[PDB]
């Protein structure tokens, strides 16, 4: 199933210690004292916790990723309401940030296996682009019916607006005004 | 060899199989060979190929084999190269009843079960959706004991799917198509194993229902709760400095 | 002068008293009352036993003056 990974996996969050110390958990409380919506991760802390998000997770991280998402999400909304209780309606997703030391492994050995799996390596940067935008959550009339409705997209920043809500096909027009956007760089390596 | 095998194991869904991977490997071989042959989108080219292997080695069963417009073409080509209740007196057949059972991915010996009752019992009826779900219905309710008595949600659920499914709004009608089918279908022997083994007996379990019912104030009502159960919900507020 | 463990450990698990302590955990963020009664410290557990027990369980009283 999803949940018992799901379950196994915000176990990591609030039940880990090193040190005799919390990390993940007042890493998150300062977190959102800044703002960030973000967090810093170390998949080596992983492996010695638990070995059943590992092994999954190296081929299906993309399958598996958004759900870290949504667990992330449903700490950060019962921390927040508990410290709104302590001192002192909208809270989108965070990212993920993680990196590791585990080996580095360069162009030249790559080849067409291994597709879609994670891998290591090193390089140089040279491309500083553009800062071109995507959409996260977007309004939309129907300009007959005037039927309104809501999109959002989560992580490919796979499907299209609805072919139909008579009103023939293309009946949307896009909403700015009410609309959300992010930001992503097109980044080279050598 | 990965998609031969593929397709071939998609029948289902001793001899045979070996000379039917070797039947659709030298088929299609011969249809490949010569340059008579083309335009054949290997889409779909290990179905009717797959039908005459069949056909030829020893024993060839016509049904869901073929299971459209472009097949028959093949095969001359390369045979020549060589609401739901009110309406009355419906009609069923296996597959449907069976893609009725399947919507909740039941398995397979239920539905076999509900289509040998249908097809003994399918003579003096009014409509046989009453009767079919009533039985998918009690089926349902007796495999799946287990996550409804964790979660007393399921029932909501389950009961709206299948009032949606038959496209009505009132829902009397299937309790009554519950509560006959079990007044009918209960005193039959197979009927009886699908009871010892997934163990409902009206929902609740035998060796407790007996004492239930004989007399005794050691019966273990569960208005308490289980230890695990606090054990597991003490971490809850152990985390609760945050 | 008998209150036992085990009568605790069994008497805890009741679902009103589960609903009280809900109640109280989001009323305060602070949980330092209820770390003081908890089980955590069966004698507070105990005194509150004793305190809500001598209560009157004033539903009979008033049909009791009610039929007055
Ligand atoms: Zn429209």
């Amino acid at each position: 199933d999803n949940t018992e990974i799901i379950k196994s996996f915000k176990n990591f969050i609030l039940e880990f210690r090193l040190d005799s110390q919390f990390i993940y958990r007042d890493q998150l409380r300062n977190n959102i004292l800044v703002k960030n919506y973000s967090l810093t991760v170390n998949m080596e802390h992983l492996i010695g916790y638990n070995e059943d998000i590992y092994k999954k997770l190296s081929d299906e991280p993309s399958d598996i990723i958004p759900l870290f998402e949504t667990a992330i999400t449903q700490v950060a909304k019962r921390i927040s309401i508990l410290s709104r209780a302590q001192s002192a309606n909208s809270l989108p997703t965070f990212q993920l940030i993680l990196n590791s030391n585990a080996n580095q492994i360069p162009l030249r050995d790559l080849d067409s296996e291994h597709v879609s799996k994670i891998v290591r390596l090193s390089g140089i940067i040279i491309s500083t682009s553009v800062l071109s935008s995507r959409a996260t959550y977007l309004s939309i009339m129907c300009r007959n019916c005037r039927h309104t409705t809501s999109i959002t997209i989560n992580n490919f920043n796979t499907v299209s607006l609805p072919r139909s809500c008579n009103c023939g096909p293309d009946p949307y027009i896009i909403i700015h005004e009410s609309s959300k956007f992010i930001d992503q760089q097109f980044l080279k390596l050598q | 060899q990965h998609c031969v095998a593929e397709v071939l194991r998609l029948d289902p869904q001793s001899g045979y199989l070996k000379k039917l991977t070797n039947a659709t490997s030298i088929l299609y071989n011969t249809s490949l060979n010569k340059v008579m042959l083309k335009q054949d989108e290997e889409v779909a080219r290990c179905h009717i190929c797959a039908y005459i292997a069949s056909q030829k080695m020893n024993e060839k069963h016509m049904p869901d084999l073929c299971y459209p417009k472009k097949a028959k073409h093949l095969m001359n080509l390369f045979r020549q190269s060589l609401s739901l209740l009110v309406k009355k007196y419906c009609k069923m057949t296996t597959e449907e009843i069976i893609r009725l059972c399947n919507d909740f991915e039941l398995p397979r010996e239920v539905a076999y079960k509900i289509v040998d009752e249908y097809n003994i019992n399918a003579s003096r009826l009014v409509c046989p959706w009453q009767l079919v779900c009533g039985l998918v219905l009690n089926c349902t309710f007796i495999v799946f004991n287990e996550r409804r008595r964790k979660d007393p949600r399921i029932d909501h659920f389950i009961v709206s799917k299948m009032c949606s499914l038959m496209l009505t709004s009132k829902v009397d009608d299937v309790i009554e198509c519950v509560k006959l089918v079990k007044e009918l279908i209960i005193g039959e022997k197979w009927f009886r194993d699908l009871q010892i083994r997934y163990d409902d007996f009206d929902g609740i379990r035998y060796d407790e229902i007996i004492f239930r019912k004989l007399g005794s104030m050691l019966q273990t009502t569960n208005i308490l709760v289980t230890d695990d159960q606090y054990n597991i919900w003490k971490k809850r507020i152990e985390m609760d400095l945050a | 002068d008998f209150l036992n463990d085990d009568y605790l450990k069994i008497l805890s698990r009741c679902p009103t008293f589960m609903f009280f302590v809900e109640g109280l955990i989001k009323q305060h963020a602070p949980a330092d009352e209820i770390l003081s009664l908890l089980t955590n410290k069966n004698r507070g557990l105990e005194e509150f036993f004793v305190e809500f027990l001598v209560r009157e369980n004033p539903i009979n009283g008033h049909a009791k003056f009610v039929a007055r």
